[PDB]
Parts: structure tokens; C-alpha cells; sequence
């Protein structure tokens, strides 16, 4: 029952994830931490596999995938500053201007 | 058990990423999400993965989080919400994706069930492979320099667009 | 939170692992029942087939 | 050894020039003795003539892309398919950056860095082209998200410009860890990831009672990430908004070059694996809903860049239904749809750049333009009527497909929706030739005339617009090339 | 073998207790500065630079010529990032 | 590391030479290929030129844009001279040299 | 009785090579 | 007034020149790359004319 | 003249210069040197 | 496993008292180049000072300040003690005289020393000072900047060694110490342990006259010795990896019988008190750097030098085939 008690682990970080997507539509901040608990569970899923399998091509993806989570955070974090030091504040009622 | 106790642990701290009142303690939470994600890739045998697990995401990127969050100096009013009436709609999204996803290999991997016999003699040892064993760090390091050195230079690109695009967003020379 | 809440929010996760634990035998233990439900209606499906061809 | 990487030569080039431009860009901004030139025309110029460079290359070479295809198959596969997306990718990227030089003197936009961010994803998209793997297809889409993310920001003191740059980043993340799990899922389910070993491992079975349900979500998600990526209902609503925030060459350039890229992706990931109808039904659904939305969407608009993103929403939609047939008519018709899609695109962005310089931001703005500009009104309304597809213009080919397969494929409810959003795009899109050359306003805005760039791209792209339905003859024969070469 | 890790783990829950036992005994008797942001971003790069180090310089002995080469182009390409921070002034804390 | 020249499409034409050496390659240029060179950096000088007036770096530009078109000229001559050494492109001056030497 | 812009120079120079250039290669194509 | 007019109507050509190259170059701005850079471009007196001329 | 801007380089940037020469030792020995001791092994 | 606590044990209770006497030792050095003699009244020869002190210290009140982080102000503290405390179970000491025989060691070394930033960035945070949350702030960076340069000079003795492994890369020392082809290597790595463990000339922590206050202003008693015992530990843990990546760790000077007479762990104490020494002897020498200098040195001078050493011993090894 190893594969699926270590499936479940990934899948619940996953869920989590999608839940602080849907529980923060007033706290940006954590919706982006959100996005990051998905992409780590993610990495779990193809390590794990990779181990279940015999097979090496999970941990070189999960390497790489490594790389783009870097460079997404710190992307992402640089347009969190911008709009903070733009507006003075990072409420999402001030980040509603484009609509229709 | 022992991945009852791994996932207990990262269930509660990513609840609580996800459910702080305060964004710091978010971040702290996420790097005890981290440190048990560690745990289990040291279960796998997959040191060098626990190892920059630690490095990468709670060595780096954590306190990228924290300097920015930390600096911002968030009010708890600007981002404060009930969340009693979301309880359904979470319900029923988690729900949905409980049943479909925590049961999908269950299908495709079925468990073996532990039985009241020793099934520990049944496991074959061959010794070839053991003669000079290969660390994952090793193994590793066979294939990404050789076979699959296209990814590993177009994820340099990405490292540098990483680079430029953080210069150009926020740089405001004195 | 307080750390007790912590800890006990912990004890409840670690009870629902082990439920989910029991879930997974469960379903394993009805491998067979699928199985041979999933006989009849595949092999409904052919019987069926082949007399709707026969005229 | 080093003729291998004759199959690579476009992509060094490409890469190495924009290495090149980056340097270039840095030392000679910062140089006190320059006085800190502003240096986005003089690195653009240099970057389409490096663009230029590399489509060269790569036309120039074409059998020579597929040396080593046996040293190169665990990284990228390069054929007749890829030949030809490669450089029609590449020609809309020189057409967009020619399109940038006035905005970059008049505004006064001088980062040069746009231009090397251009570049870069499209490096990006290039490498998306001749993906066949899903660990390069992710790490290639990445590349050109980031690319986008930055580019969206650039106006980095406008609201605009950073809600925009905002919404992008969350959405597109959170998609693309969508699409991340899904490729998951069916590498644990298959132990495959190169796109040849699913073809073996999922054809002859799809949905044979125990189907995999690993392989059914791990496709599921897939197509979620893809549809997201293509601004397909319901996936889109990132789009009018990224659109209309970020800088208007942006929009331009986002607005084609990653929809071949990903419909490349696109077809040799479904149209080539093998799970079948539900993808195909995935695609069709979400068809019908883009163009419905799309049309009512752009109905309700009053500013220009708006109408134009619903107008693309519903046009992929059109498009998406050759995919949801899938035959080779089938393919041929989306290729055929993509490329006129784009070079009308194209032709509606250089004239709103062109009017961008006395700020065009509503469509009332456009009053009077048949007597201050009566060529230009001219030219504008032929794009609007051939986006609303009425014949001979190049618009109609693809719609008249949309019927076709609707007729082919047996869909009358298919049919009737292309009608009716058919009609509700016609509306809108003559709505604009009424603003221009049927309203007399009380206060006229005065335009100042398009520099020598979009004004020699309009007149070709008009051109075009007017004439190719008199010798359409290559671009059928080319688009039934490629799909055929898709399969053999 | 993972075995190793176990004394890691025992030592951890002792120190554990000895920190509580020290701290416990005497319980007996509005300025965002961007380039905080900009270092966390260079030291993010570089700690990436360090990671895919580590299997190169095990794995040096086996992938010979070819492996070093593509090590060098990455470098390359991640020193053309930092010569354009350097000419930038993300280095410069005056 | 293992390594395979085979292209997918066989050469439509006499194969002089399977894996033709660097400088065997280099060697190999023409006059033809000598003038595309010369005109792609011929070109690629005048763009560095006349793009760098305005900001003032006209020479720089210049040198510039000459890098960009001695990489893109050589490379598109590469290109061209191995093609005609492995029987990708039309090779007659080839195997007229090959079959006497 | 000379024109001294050595850059300028240059650059007609690059602009004749490749006029002569892109005639030479029809010529020889 | 004729104190500006008769000092624009009497420049030489290279002046002429020089004031059209440096009123092209000083025509629009771009302040946000400016303070990237952390330069301040600052308007030649040449092209300044004197207060008293100025509506205020 | 590109001798002594050289030399000032050399004067203002130490330690630039000695990361270039070091790394560029480094990246010439297999570059130029290690074909050379191939070559003289093949024979 | 029931004698593993014993193991732990007897490298725990040890540990805290060299770092008592490590801290009287810095006392009488300096004292003694200031022409002064250091503590010589509490014990005989002042040897009992540390117990004084320490005594001292945990009979005073603790503070706790009325702060809204009542937890990690008291967790900081605990938080980089334990980090302090834990990289010694894979520290050899002699062959086979190791609690953890890693195969990622070095990985492990580095990790930990990346974990060490988050407790003084949250004392800072925690304190409610804004004068503390800056200097905080500061010595995070410094420390996370000259992290980069050490692990870029583990890269360069791991490509020496071709494995993780401390006793395989003491063991690798055997014909000739690291330091001795790579002194260069060692002088840079000494610096960028100074300035990881906030040391002199780098430490900014100390310079509370300079107008700098420390992340730690506002604790008291133990939080206060807990920071202070922290870094002294990781002083004696950088001169233990000097020691043992570039002075073949618990290998004699020269391999003669007259020198392997006395055992390993004598070898390499006396290599890591060498190395102690120059820490309080550079202390003693030089003044400090201001933040701006100290950054612009890690990132201008110590990153490139550091993957220069990286590329041209890759590449002389690799041309000449000398590779592990
Ligand atoms: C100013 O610098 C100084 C300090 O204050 C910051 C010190 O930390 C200290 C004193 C602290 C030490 C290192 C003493 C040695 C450490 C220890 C083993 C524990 C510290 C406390 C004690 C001596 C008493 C132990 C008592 C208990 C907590 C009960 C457990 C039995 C010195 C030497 C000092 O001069």
C-alpha cells in the first residue's frame, strides 16, 4: 500500500492548493503560495513514479521543474512589488480597473 | 504509520499556509511543508532530492517569500474575509476531487494487502547489481550533461529570462 | 494558533489517514466483485451486438 | 560531431544574435559618454534583421533540420510539419517587431529589453514547434509564459500595465501546474513521456472498458492546460483583460505567434497520441461555448482592443472545430484558419498602432475617419468585413470550412450556432464602418499619418485581404502538406 | 542505503531537549527596499548554479568532453545574466 | 558519446562525403558561397549602420551588426557547402572534384 | 577633396560589398 | 517678445541644426527608464525661453 | 590604440582580470590542449 | 540503537564546552595582543569563568516583550542553536570516528548553513524594533551572498574528490592536502566563513556604536546565549571544514611512521585550533567593513573568483585525465 499512501500525500498538497485558490479572493499573496503547493505536489508525483517505475526520466523532469518554480516565484514576487508600489496597497479592490 | 505521521503533519501546515490570518506565518508554514516533503523523498531513498528540496525551496525561495513579505508590512484588514461561506463550495469541490483523485491508482495499482505470513523470505536478492551501486546523485548526473542536455540549457534560458525580468521590473538605480 | 490546537489538529489528521487506510482495503477487497460485474456487462454488450447483426 | 548540430543551426543563431543584442544593449544604455542613448529602435532593428537571419537559415536548410534524427529523437523531432510552423512562426515575429519602431520613438519606450525578451520566447515558441516529449513541450511553454509575464508588466508605473502582468502570472501558473499534473499522471500510468512511446502504448485501445482512468485525467488535464493556453471558453477570461492592460505591441505579438505554437503543440500531442473522442468532444464544447461568448462579449464592447480579444476568442472557436472533426480536411481547414487569422490580425493591429499616436482607446473615436483619412477608413473596413468572413475576402474561406464540417461531421446544432454568431459578428464588425464613414460627430479627433513600416505592412496585408481567393492555390497545397506530414 | 539518516534524526530530538531545557530554567526561579528583493533573486539564481554543480562534478569522470561543454554553455548563458546585472547596478549597495 | 549522422530524408544526390570534417567543410566554399557571405555581412553592417545614427553609437552599431551577420554568413555557408558534401543539395562541382582526386 | 567620416566610409563601403554581392549571387545562381 | 524673436530670427545655420537636434531629442520622455537608469535628463537652456515671456 | 586600455583594465579591475585569466586557463586547456594530447596519442 | 543517545550525547555535552572555553580562549588572545591578561580571577587562571557566566546568565530574569510574536521571538533562538548543533553528526573526526556516514554529506553541509539565515531574520521580524528588523535584514543578505561562494568552493573539492562523502574527501588527501594546489581556494574560503558566521572584519551585529543594532538587541538571559552559542559553534564547524577539505582533515602532516604515532583526532584538533586562532587573530588585526562594502565584495570579487577556480580545475583535470 507504499504507492498510494505516497500518492495521497502529493494529492492532498495538491487539493490544498486548490483550496487556498478558492478560500483567499481577498489575499493574493496566498493564492500564489497556493500555486507553488501545487507545483511541489506535482514534483512529488513524478518522483515518487520515477521510483515505482524503475525509470529515471521523473527526476530529471523533476529537476527541471525545480528550475521553472524559481524562476516563477521569483517573476512573480517582482509583479507582486510593482503593483504594490504602483497602488500603496495590494486589496484586490484595487487591482479590478480592467473589466467588460 | 510513518507516512501517517508525514502526512498529518503536512496536511495541518498546509492548512495552515493556507488559513493564517497572517502571511509571515504563512510562509513559515509552507517552509514546515517543505522540511516534511524532505522526510518523505528520504523515505524514497531519494537523498539528493531531500537534500535540495532543503536548499532550493526553503534555503532560496522561502526567503525570497519572507524578504518581500516581510518588507510589505501587510495590514490584516486588506486582506481579511470569512471564509464559514465557502464551506460548501469547498465541500463539494474537495469532494469531487477526493473521490476521483485519492482513487486513481487504485484501479491501475492495486495494494497488496499484508497478509499473516511471511512474505519477507520471498524476497530475491541479486548480487550484479550490487557489486558497485550508483547514488542518486550519480545517476543523476549521468543523464543530464549527456542524453538530455537540450532541457538542461533551455532551463538556463529560463534562469535568465528569471534574471532580466526582475532587473527591468523593479530596478531603480540611485 | 495555540500549540495544543496545533498538536490536536495533528492527532484528527493522523486519525483520517488511518480511516483512509481502511478505505483502501476496502476497496481492494472488491477487486472481484468488479470484476465479474464488468464481465456481464461487456459481455451484454456482445450478445447484444451480435443479435442486433443478425438481422 | 559538430554536423550534428546542423539541425540546430536556426536555434544557436537565434540565440546566440540575441546574446549578442543583450550585450550590446547594456553596455552602450549605461555609457555616460552616449549620454545613456535609448537604444529599443536600434536593438530592434538589429533583431529583425537577426529574425530575418534565422528564417534564412532555417528555409535554406530544410533537409538538413533532419540529420541526426536518431542522436536528436529523445530531444526534439524536426519535419515537414515543424518546417513550415517554424516559418510561419517566424515571419509573424518580424512583422510584429516592424510594427514596434514608431511606439518605441513617440512614447518614448526605450527598454531595449523588450526587445530581447521577444527574442527570447521566440526561442521559446520554436522549441514548442518541434516538441515531442512533454518534459520539452512544458519546459518550451514555460519559457514563453515567463517571457510573456514580463513583457505584460513592462509599463511598470501604469496600472494598467500591472494589473494585467498580475493576472496573467496567477492565472497562467496556476494553469500550467494544471497541465503539470496531468503530464504526471500519464507518465506514472504509461512510464512514458516521449510522444512516440504513448502512441504505442494508447492506440488500438481508448476507451476498451478498463481504460486507464491515470491516462483519461492525465489527458484531461492536459487539454485544460491547452485551452487555457488558446483562450477557449472557459479558460479565456485572462484573456480581454491581459490584452487590453498590456502595451499594445504586446497584444499584437500575443495575439499570434503563441496560438500557431500551441496549436502545433496541440496536434502532435492529441491528433498524433490516441485517447480519442472525449478529447475531441473536449474540443468541440468548448468551441461552441468560445464562439457564443465571443460574440455576445464583442457585441457589448465600446473599446477597440476589447473587441479584438473577443473577436479572437470567438475565431479560435472557429478555428477548434476543424480539430473537434478530426480528418485531414479537418487539419488542413485549421491551418488554413490560423494563417488567415493571423495575417487579418495582424493587418487590425497595425492600424490600431498607427492610431495609437493620437491615443485610440473607444470606438467613437473613430468618427469621421472616411473624410480626415478616407484610404485608411478604407483599409479598416475591408478588415472588419473580411473578420466578419463576407466573400470574396479571405475571411470567408475559413468560415465556409465551419459549415463544411458541420455538414460533414453531421452537427446542425453546430450549424445553427455558426449562423447565428455568424450574424452577431457581422453586427459588431459593421458597426465599426458605420462609426467611420456613417456618423457625423460634433468635435472630430485628427489622426497623425503611420510611419513608412505599418504602412507598406497594411498595403500587403490589404492586399492579401482582397486578393487570395484569386490564387489560393499555394496555401491549400502547403496546409494539405502538413497535414499530411503530421501522420507520414 | 538510507540508514545512515537515522542518528541525523535522534540527534535533532536531543537537541531539541537540550534547547527547551536551557531556555526553560529561567522561567523556574512601512519601507519597501527593493534591493533585499534583488539580492534574494541573485542568490536564487546562483543556489540553482550550485544544485546542477553537484551531479556534474560526481559525474565529471563519465560524461567527459561532452558533459563539460554543455556545463560551460550553461555557465555562459548565466554569466551573460550577471554581467548584465553587474552593468545594471544590482551589485551596487551605495 | 554515441553519435548518428543519418538524416530522415536520404540525400537526393551523389554522398561525397557522409561526415565531412570541419575544415574539410570550410574548405569546401565556393564562390557562390563567398558571396552569400560576403552579402549577408555586407548587409547585416549597413543595418548596425543606419540603425545607429539616431541614438549616436552609429559605429558601434556598426560593429554590432557586422558580428551578427559574420556568425549568420558563415553559418548559412556551412550550411550550404556540408549539404553539398552529403548529397543534400545539388553537389555537380563536387563529385567533379571527388571523382578526379 | 575627401571625405573624412571614417564610419561613413565605411558604410558605403559595406553597402556597395553587399549591392555587388546580391548581383554576383543571381549572377552565379 | 522681440527680445526672443530676434534671437531665434538671427542664429546661424549650425545653430539652427544643432537647437533642431536637441528639440527632436528633448520632444518626449521616457522618466520610467530614466529612473531605471538613475540618470535626469535635464532640458538644454537653449531650448528654456525666459520667464518673462512665460504666461504666468 | 587597444594596448594600454588593456593595462588600465588590468589597473581599475584586478580582480576581474585574474577571473578571466583563471577561467580562460581553464577553458582553453580542453579546447586547445586535450584534441593535442588525443592527437598525439592516436599516432 | 539504544547507545545511539550515548553517541549523540558525548558529541553534544563536549560540543557546549568547547564552545565555553572557545569563548574564553577569544578573551585571552585578545587580551594578550592588547598587552592586558583577560579574565584571571574566577578560577585559577580564569578557567571557570565560562561556568560564571554561564551560571549568571540563567539565573537572570527573562524579558519577554509585550510583542504580538510571543512564540518566534522565544523560537529564534532554539532555531539556529539546533541548526548550530546538528551538523556535527556527520563531522568526522578520525577514521571512522563519524555519528553519520553520509553520502551527501556535503549537500547536507550546505543545506544546513542555507537553513542558518531564518533564525535571525525572525528574531529581527519578531522583536517589534524597527532598529533590530534592519540590522536583521543586513546580516540575512550577508549571509545568504556569501553562501553562493561557499557553495561554489565545495563544488571545486567535490570535482577534486568525485564524491560527497567527508571521510572519502579527508581520505582523497592522502598524496598531498587541498590546500596546498588550491591555497587560493582556502585564503577565499576562510574570508566567506568570516562572513557567514558574521564575523570580523563582517560583523555588523557588533557594531552598535557604528549606529548598527544587532538582530539580537532585544533578547535577554538564554534567547541571548542561545544566539551567542550558536554562532561560536559554527566558528569552530567552519574551521572543522577548512581543516577538513584543504588540511586532509585527521591525516598527519607528512606520512611517516614518526608522525603517525599520534592518533587522527590529535591531528585534526590541532589543525581546527590553528584555524580558530586566525578567526580571533583577525578580530584582533583589522577594522570592519561597512554593509556596502562587505556586499559589493561577496558579490564582485568572491562569485567570480569562485566560479573561476571552479572552471579552470574542472577543466585541468578533465584535459589531462585526472579525474577521480
Ligand atoms: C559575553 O560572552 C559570554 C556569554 O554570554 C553571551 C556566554 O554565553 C557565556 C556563558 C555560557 C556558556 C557557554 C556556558 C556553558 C554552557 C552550558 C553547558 C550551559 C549554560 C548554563 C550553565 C553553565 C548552567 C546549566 C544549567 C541548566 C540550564 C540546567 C541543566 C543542567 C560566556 C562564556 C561569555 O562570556
Amino acid at each position: 500500500m507504499d504507492l498510494i499512501k505516497y500518492f495521497t500525500f502529493s494529492m492532498i498538497i495538491f487539493i490544498l492548493g486548490i483550496w487556498g485558490i478558492l478560500l483567499n479572493r481577498r489575499n493574493i499573496l496566498i493564492m500564489l503560495m497556493s500555486i507553488e503547493l501545487m507545483l511541489l505536489a506535482v514534483n512529488l508525483n513524478f518522483l515518487v513514479f520515477s521510483v515505482s517505475l524503475d525509470d529515471m526520466m521523473g527526476q530529471v523532469f523533476a529537476l527541471l521543474v525545480l528550475t521553472v518554480a524559481a524562476a516563477e516565484s521569483a517573476i512573480g514576487l517582482a509583479i507582486f512589488v510593482i503593483t504594490f508600489r504602483v497602488r500603496g496597497t495590494i486589496a484586490v479592490e484595487f487591482i479590478n480597473s480592467i473589466q467588460g | 504509520m510513518i507516512l501517517s505521521v508525514l502526512s498529518s503533519l503536512a496536511l495541518v501546515s498546509g492548512l495552515m499556509v493556507v488559513r493564517a490570518k497572517n502571511p509571515v506565518h504563512s510562509v513559515l508554514f509552507f517552509i514546515l511543508v517543505f522540511c516534511d516533503t524532505s522526510g518523505l523523498l528520504l523515505l524514497l531513498g531519494l537523498d539528493f532530492f531531500a537534500m535540495i528540496f532543503l536548499v532550493v525551496y526553503i534555503g532560496a525561495i522561502a526567503v525570497l517569500f519572507l524578504f518581500v513579505v516581510m518588507m510589505f508590512h501587510i495590514q490584516i484588514a486588506e486582506i481579511h474575509e470569512e471564509v464559514l461561506r465557502y464551506l460548501p463550495v469547498s465541500g463539494i469541490i474537495g469532494l469531487i476531487f477526493w473521490w476521483e483523485m485519492f482513487f486513481i491508482l487504485d484501479n491501475e495499482s492495486i495494494p497488496l494487502l499484508p497478509t499473516q505470513r511471511n512474505t519477507t523470505s520471498l524476497r530475491y536478492t541479486v548480487y550484479a547489481g550490487k557489486v558497485r551501486s550508483w547514488t542518486n546523485l550519480e545517476t543523476l548526473g549521468n543523464l543530464l550533461y549527456t542524453y538530455y542536455f537540450v532541457w538542461f540549457l533551455v532551463s538556463s534560458l529560463i534562469l535568465l529570462v528569471a534574471m532580466i525580468g526582475a532587473i527591468v521590473l523593479t530596478m531603480h538605480r540611485t | 494558533v495555540k500549540v495544543l490546537t496545533y498538536f490536536g489538529m495533528t492527532l484528527a489528521a493522523f486519525a483520517f489517514w488511518q480511516s483512509m487506510d481502511k478505505v483502501h482495503v476496502w476497496i481492494a477487497l472488491h477487486q472481484d466483485e468488479k470484476q465479474e460485474r464488468m464481465e456481464k456487462e461487456a459481455e451484454v454488450r456482445r450478445v447484444r451486438a451480435e443479435l442486433l447483426r443478425k438481422a | 560531431m559538430f554536423n550534428l548540430f546542423l539541425a540546430v543551426f536556426p536555434e544557436i543563431f537565434i540565440i546566440n544574435a540575441t546574446f549578442i543584442l543583450l550585450i550590446h544593449g547594456v553596455v552602450f544604455s549605461t555609457s555616460k559618454k552616449y549620454d545613456y542613448p535609448p537604444l529599443a529602435s536600434n536593438v530592434g532593428w538589429l533583431g529583425l534583421l537577426s529574425v530575418l537571419i534565422t528564417l534564412l537559415l532555417l528555409a535554406a536548410g530544410a533537409p538538413l533540420l533532419t540529420i541526426a534524427h536518431l542522436f536528436w529523437n529523445n530531444l526534439f523531432r524536426r519535419d515537414n510539419f515543424t518546417y513550415f510552423c517554424q516559418i510561419f512562426l517566424l515571419l509573424s515575429t518580424a512583422g510584429t517587431i516592424s510594427m514596434c519602431f514608431d511606439f518605441f520613438d513617440q512614447e518614448r519606450f526605450d527598454a531595449f529589453e523588450f526587445i530581447v525578451l521577444i527574442l527570447l520566447s521566440t526561442c521559446g515558441m520554436l522549441f514548442m514547434i518541434s516538441a515531442y516529449d512533454l518534459i520539452a513541450m512544458y519546459l518550451a511553454i514555460e519559457l514563453q509564459s515567463l517571457c510573456f509575464y514580463v513583457i505584460a508588466a513592462s509599463k511598470r508605473k501604469s496600472e494598467f500595465s500591472t494589473e494585467a502582468g498580475l493576472k496573467y502570472l496567477i492565472l497562467g501558473a496556476f494553469s500550467s501546474g494544471i497541465l503539470l499534473f496531468g503530464c504526471s499522471m500519464i507518465y506514472g500510468s504509461t512510464g512514458a513521456t516521449h510522444f512516440d512511446q504513448l502512441a504505442k502504448i494508447l492506440t488500438g485501445y481508448e476507451i476498451t472498458g478498463a481504460r486507464s482512468s491515470g491516462i483519461f485525467m492525465g489527458i484531461l488535464f492536459i487539454a485544460v492546460g491547452f485551452l487555457f493556453k488558446i483562450t477557449a471558453v472557459p479558460f479565456h477570461m485572462w484573456a480581454p483583460d491581459i490584452y487590453e492592460g498590456s502595451p499594445t505591441p504586446v497584444t499584437a505579438f500575443l495575439s499570434i505567434a503563441p496560438k500557431i505554437s500551441i496549436f502545433a503543440n496541440i496536434l502532435r500531442v492529441f491528433i498524433y497520441g490516441s485517447y480519442g473522442a472525449t478529447l475531441q468532444q473536449i474540443f468541440f464544447f468548448c468551441s461552441i461555448a468560445s464562439m457564443i461568448l465571443g460574440a455576445l462579449a464583442a457585441m457589448a464592447q465600446t473599446k477597440v482592443k476589447r473587441l479584438l480579444a473577443y473577436s479572437s476568442i470567438g475565431h479560435v472557436g472557429y478555428i477548434c472545430i476543424g480539430f473537434s472533426c478530426g480528418t485531414i480536411e479537418g487539419i488542413q481547414s485549421l491551418l488554413i484558419g490560423i494563417f488567415i487569422y493571423a495575417l487579418m490580425t495582424m493587418d487590425a493591429f497595425a492600424i490600431v498602432l498607427a492610431l495609437r499616436q493620437t491615443r485610440v482607446k473607444y470606438i467613437a473615436d473613430l468618427g469621421a475617419l472616411a473624410k480626415t483619412n478616407p484610404i485608411l477608413a478604407i483599409t479598416f473596413s475591408i478588415t472588419m468585413f473580411s473578420y466578419a468572413g463576407i466573400p470574396p475576402l479571405a475571411g470567408f474561406c475559413s468560415k465556409f470550412y465551419l459549415f463544411f464540417a458541420a455538414l460533414g461531421c453531421g452537427a446542425y446544432f453546430l450549424a445553427l450556432v455558426g449562423v447565428v454568431t455568424s450574424v452577431i459578428g457581422c453586427f459588431y464588425y459593421i458597426r465599426l464602418v458605420k462609426r467611420m464613414f456613417f456618423d457625423t460627430p460634433r468635435t472630430w479627433i485628427l489622426y497623425e499619418p503611420m510611419d513608412r513600416n505599418k504602412s507598406l505592412l497594411l498595403a500587403m496585408t490589404s492586399f492579401f485581404i482582397t486578393l487570395f481567393l484569386l490564387y489560393p492555390s499555394p496555401l491549400f497545397s502547403v496546409t494539405h502538406q502538413m497535414a499530411l506530414s503530421l501522420y507520414l | 542505503m538510507m540508514l545512515e539518516f537515522a542518528p541525523i534524526f535522534i540527534y535533532l530530538v536531543i537537541s531539541l531537549l537540550v534547547s527547551l531545557i536551557l531556555l526553560g530554567v529561567p522561567f523556574l526561579f512601512s519601507r519597501f527596499d527593493i534591493r533585499f528583493y534583488l539580492v534574494s533573486i541573485l542568490f536564487l539564481i546562483f543556489d540553482l548554479e550550485v544544485t546542477f554543480f553537484f551531479p556534474w562534478a560526481v559525474s565529471l569522470n563519465k560524461i567527459d568532453l561532452f558533459g563539460f561543454w554543455s556545463m560551460m554553455a550553461f555557465l555562459f548563458i548565466l554569466t551573460i545574466g550577471f554581467l548584465y546585472e553587474w552593468k545594471r547596478g544590482a551589485l551596487d549597495w551605495e | 558519446m554515441n553519435t548518428d549522422i543519418t538524416a530522415l530524408e536520404k540525400a537526393q544526390y551523389p554522398v561525397v562525403d557522409r561526415n565531412p570534417a570541419f575544415t574539410k567543410v570550410v574548405g569546401n566554399f565556393s564562390t557562390l558561397d563567398y558571396l552569400r557571405f560576403s552579402t549577408i555581412t555586407g548587409i547585416s553592417v549597413t543595418v548596425g549602420y543606419l540603425s545607429g545614427i539616431k541614438p549616436g553609437i552609429k559605429g558601434p552599431s556598426m560593429v554590432t551588426g557586422g558580428l551578427i551577420g559574420l556568425m549568420g554568413g558563415f553559418m548559412y555557408a556551412y550550411q550550404n557547402s556540408a549539404g553539398r558534401l552529403m548529397g543534400f543539395f545539388p553537389n555537380d562541382g563536387e563529385v567533379a572534384s571527388y571523382q578526379k582526386r | 577633396k575627401v571625405s573624412e567620416d571614417k564610419n561613413r566610409n565605411y558604410a558605403v563601403v559595406a553597402g556597395v560589398v553587399a549591392i555587388v554581392g546580391s548581383i554576383g549571387w543571381y549572377l552565379k545562381a | 517678445l522681440a527680445q526672443i524673436h530676434a534671437s531665434e530670427n538671427s542664429k546661424s545655420f549650425e545653430q539652427i541644426e544643432v537647437e533642431r537636434a536637441l528639440r527632436k531629442k528633448y520632444a518626449r520622455k521616457d522618466e520610467d527608464y530614466d529612473s531605471m537608469l538613475g540618470i535626469t535628463r535635464e532640458t538644454p537652456p537653449e531650448l528654456i525661453l525666459p520667464d518673462n515671456v512665460l504666461p504666468g | 590604440p587597444v594596448m594600454e586600455k588593456l593595462r588600465m583594465f588590468v589597473a581599475q579591475e584586478p580582480v576581474v582580470a585574474a577571473s578571466c585569466l583563471i577561467g580562460g586557463v581553464g577553458l582553453f586547456l580542453p579546447a586547445v590542449v586535450r584534441p593535442i594530447l588525443d592527437s598525439l596519442e592516436a599516432s | 540503537y539504544i547507545a545511539v543517545p550515548a553517541e549523540i550525547l558525548g558529541i553534544i555535552l563536549p560540543l557546549l564546552l568547547g564552545v565555553a572555553f572557545l569563548v574564553l580562549a577569544e578573551r585571552k588572545v585578545m587580551a594578550f595582543v592588547q598587552r592586558r591578561k583577560g579574565p584571571d580571577v574566577v578560577g585559577s587562571f580564569g578557567l571557570l569563568q565560562p561556568l560564571a557566566d554561564g551560571l549568571k546568565l540563567i539565573l537572570k530574569e527573562p524579558i519577554s516583550p509585550s510583542s504580538a510574536n510571543f512564540f518566534l521571538f522565544r523560537m529564534a533562538p532554539v532555531a539556529t542553536f539546533m541548526l548550530s548543533l546538528v551538523a556535527w553528526a556527520v563531522v568526522p573526526f578520525d577514521y571512522g570516528m563519524v555519528l553519520s556516514d553520509l553520502n551527501i554529506g556535503l549537500l547536507y553541509l550546505f543545506a544546513i548553513s542555507s537553513l542558518g539565515v531564518y533564525g535571525i531574520i525572525i528574531a529581527g521580524r519578531s522583536s517589534n524594533s524597527k532598529y533590530a528588523f534592519l540590522g536583521a535584514l543586513r546580516s540575512a543578505a550577508q549571509m545568504v551572498s556569501y553562501e553562493v561562494s561557499i557553495g561554489l568552493i565545495l563544488i571545486t573539492v567535490l570535482i577534486c574528490v568525485g564524491s560527497c562523502n567527508l571521510s572519502e574527501i579527508v581520505m582523497a588527501q592522502k598524496q598531498i592536502w587541498f590546500g596546498i594546489p588550491l591555497f587560493p581556494v582556502l585564503v577565499m574560503f576562510f574570508i566567506s566563513c568570516l562572513a557567514e558566521t558574521n564575523r570580523a572584519p563582517f560583523d555588523l551585529p557588533e557594531a552598535e556604536a557604528e549606529l548598527v543594532a544587532g538582530y539580537n538587541v532585544e533578547y535577554s538571559s538564554m534567547g541571548f546565549a542561545l544566539f551567542f552559542l550558536g554562532e561560536y559553534a559554527n566558528m569552530i564547524l567552519m574551521s572543522g571544514l577548512c581543516t577538513l577539505f584543504f588540511l586532509g582533515g585527521w591525516l598527519p602532516i607528512l606520512d611517516l611512521p614518526i608522525f603517525k604515532k599520534i592518533p587522527g583526532s590529535i591531528w585534526f584538533s590541532i589543525k581546527v585550533l590553528f584555524f580558530l586562532f586566525l578567526y580571533i587573530w583577525v578580530r584582533a588585526a583589522f577594522p570592519r567593513y561597512r554593509y556596502d562594502q562587505l556586499m559589493g565584495l561577496g558579490w564582485k570579487v568572491f562569485l567570480p573568483l569562485s566560479l573561476a577556480w571552479v572552471v579552470s580545475v574542472s577543466g585541468l583535470l578533465v584535459t589531462f585525465q585526472w579525474l577521480p
